């Protein structure tokens, strides 16, 4: 009686700072990446975007 | 072609021996033609199917072979234990454990009970 | 045909046994089991004949010997028979020992049961034969084995009924053909089953009453189940078989092994033995992939069909003999995919002519002939019996003859 | 020969009030689960196999389920092929309502 085998995983470990910046980084169509997050700018003082 | 035209039914060595040169030289869609004879002349297509799965292993079609044995056993067709071997071996001799992991699930289907000679065949291409 | 007297379905009903679409008949033969109503295709199985595990006997097929509806008592002098008794040999004897102790200890179901069963003058088994009945028989073979099988029971008879035995081992069997009739209902009526009762998977010679009424046939419709959990014993009809309102339900009594010499020695004889031949030799060999041809009968050694969907009713002439002639015979196969050479002189013919000359008309020894059929002379439920046999072992080899000589006609349509 | 031929087989009456109570309360269900589970070895693939027989019957016949319960009827269906009448989807009828709706205790 062969049993339905079912193999599954789950591996967990520290990241390479390459990996986060594939994670983050997103290039626009001009080249520009811009993923850096400069300034602490939560939300505007003026309407709230 | 002349069989049908007179109107006098085939023998049942008539399409056994056509199966068995349609599966040496390899003609896939070919065999299934006839099968489908056989199902509007009241005759079972059990030996017919055997002979033809084990024509296409004896030449190297092996990829016929499975499409062919996994067809027929689908639904209802038991088959000899000699052939149950053969596929199981042979799919795992060259690198085929998805094929012959459902042979043998079809196998165990039908009654018989997979020994250690099936789970050695798979063990070849799992190690 | 008449319906078993009401008794009969009691006393076990009582008991929790339940049959829903049977009643058994009374008329003289083995009280058999005929249906009523019709029951129509179904899917599964329909379960009949509710028999609970209280009434049987159902000693173990290996050591040690158990009995789940226990008989023997603790510290009783009958263990020490069985014990002393060879396995693997004769199953038969410690059977025996278990139904005569279940004819006298208390008010057992099988001390009621006992009228049912056929007696002495009843039954069909040899062992309750005499010796010139069994000289009255065109086998040698078989001759001998029953000779010797009626002894080695009146040896394992003074071994343990010897001018001491103890009362509660004597009074069960005080001569030497009481003890014949429970060997004979033994033999007959043991059937080998696996036992699940709790943990334990285990192999058991069993005895099942209302059960064994099931006559036999080769073309069976009844399966054996047991269910797991309440200990009990069910007849099961088959999945897609339609049933008629009265007609006979079989269950299979030997299947993949028969010969005749055997099944005969089980009760009756064979009628059309479909697994059963003489060995031919005398010729070089005959076709295979024609005989199975012309009468359409499906290959496949071990499950061979007929396909009644074959023609505008071609013949009546398939028997138990025909499929099992088609099988057992020199057929030759070659490649499987020859010219089918028409050689009447090589490939038909002659050859199966040397078969007509190696079966020259019963030419062994030919003690009798026609004559023997119908000698309308019934008695002693043994005697009529070997006659019997006789007679369908002839019929078997003058139908397999005439079989090979349609077949040797027909090559041709 | 044993005299209790009758005094255990004596039918006991006033039992047809003991025969609905059992019907409007679930007790045929419960009494034929069981009886379907009496030759089961693992409950948990009988289960699946009659929650994956269902799944067919819903899928085959659409537009019929919603009141007849598939289980239900699946259930119906095995244990009617042994005698075992058990009407259809164990469906309860109202046989005395010029009304809409019954109060339920």
């Amino acid at each position: 009686m062969i049993d339905q085998y079912k193999h599954q995983q789950l591996r967990i470990g520290s990241v390479s700072p390459q990996q986060i910046s594939a994670w983050a980084t997103k290039i626009l169509p001009n080249g520009e990446i811009v993923g850096e997050v400069t300034k602490p700018y939560t939300f505007h003082y003026k309407t709230n975007k | 072609r002349r069989e049908l035209s007179v109107g006098l039914v085939p023998l049942h060595e008539t399409f056994v021996a056509l199966v068995r040169l349609f599966g040496s030289k390899g003609r896939a869609t070919r065999g299934l033609e006839i099968l489908a004879a056989m199902e509007k002349l009241n005759y079972d297509i059990r030996k017919a199917w055997l002979v033809l799965v084990e024509e296409l292993v004896r030449s190297n079609h092996l990829e016929d072979a499975n499409k062919v044995f996994l067809k027929g056993a689908k639904g209802g067709l038991r088959a000899t234990d000699e052939i149950y071997d053969l596929m199981i071996e042979e799919d795992c001799k060259s690198g085929d454990h998805s094929n012959a992991l459902t042979i043998a699930y079809e196998m165990e289907a039908a009654g018989r009970m997979a020994t250690t000679f099936h789970f050695n065949c798979l063990l070849s291409v799992q190690a | 045909m008449n319906l078993a007297d009401p008794d009969f379905y009691k006393i076990g009903y009582v008991r929790s046994f339940r049959a829903y679409g049977v009643e058994f008949r009374e008329g003289p033969d083995g009280f058999g089991v005929f249906a009523s109503k019709d029951i129509e295709p179904l899917r599964r199985a329909r379960m009949i004949m509710e028999i609970p595990l209280e009434l049987m006997l159902t000693i173990s097929k290996r050591l040690p010997w158990m009995f789940f509806p226990d008989i023997v008592p603790v510290g009783h002098p009958i263990f020490d028979i069985i014990n002393s008794t060879d396995p693997k040999t004769d199953w038969d004897l410690r059977l025996a020992c278990l139904l005569l102790l279940a004819f006298d200890q208390e008010d057992n179901f099988w001390q009621l049961y006992g009228d049912f069963l056929p007696s002495a003058d009843e039954c069909t088994s040899l062992l309750l034969a005499t010796e010139e009945d069994l000289l009255e028989l065109q086998d040698e073979s078989l001759e001998l084995t029953m000779r010797e099988q009626q002894h080695r029971c009146l040896e394992f008879w003074e071994k343990n009924w010897h001018s001491a035995a103890p009362l509660k081992i004597k009074r069960l069997a005080r001569d030497p053909k009481i003890f014949m009739w429970a060997a004979s209902i033994a033999q007959t009526r043991c059937i080998n089953m696996e036992m699940r009762i709790g943990a334990l998977i285990q192999d058991a010679n069993v005895l099942v009453p209302y059960a064994d009424m099931l006559n036999h046939s080769f073309q069976p419709n009844c399966f054996f189940h047991w269910r797991f959990k309440d200990r009990m014993l069910e007849v099961m009809i088959n999945p897609g078989s339609r049933i008629k309102k009265g007609e006979e339900m079989t269950v299979n009594y030997l299947s993949g092994q028969q010969n005749n010499i055997f099944m005969q020695r089980f009760g009756f004889s064979s009628a059309v033995n479909p697994w059963d031949a003489i060995c031919f030799s005398g010729d070089s060999r005959i076709h295979l992939d024609t005989f199975l041809s012309v009468f359409n009968i499906t290959g496949l050694r071990q499950e061979y069909y007929y396909n009644s969907k074959s023609a505008k009713e071609g013949d009546s002439f398939v028997d138990g003999a025909v499929i099992a002639a088609a099988r057992t015979l020199p057929t030759w196969s070659d490649r499987d995919v020859p010219i089918i050479p028409s050689v009447e002189r090589k490939a038909a013919k002659e050859l199966q002519e040397q078969c007509h000359e190696i079966l020259a008309k019963y030419p062994t020894t030919a003690k009798q002939d026609q004559q023997i059929l119908d000698a309308t002379e019934d008695g002693r439920r043994t005697l009529e019996a070997a006659i019997k046999y006789r007679l369908h072992r002839k019929l078997f080899i003058g139908k397999v003859i005439d079989a090979l000589e349609i077949y040797q006609d027909r090559i041709l349509f | 020969k044993d005299v209790f031929m009758e005094a255990k087989l004596e039918r006991v009456p006033f039992l047809e009030e003991q025969m609905r109570k059992v019907n409007e309360g679930g007790g045929v269900m419960a009494g034929d689960i069981d009886r379907l589970m009496k030759s089961e070895d693992n409950r948990f693939a009988f289960v699946n196999e009659i929650a994956a027989e269902a799944t067919a019957y819903v899928n085959n016949n659409r537009d019929e389920y919603g009141h007849k319960k598939a289980i239900h009827h699946v259930l119906s269906n095995r244990m009617n092929d042994a005698g075992f009448a058990r009407p259809e989807a164990y469906l309860e009828t109202e046989p005395f309502s010029p009304g809409p709706t019954y109060l339920k205790e």
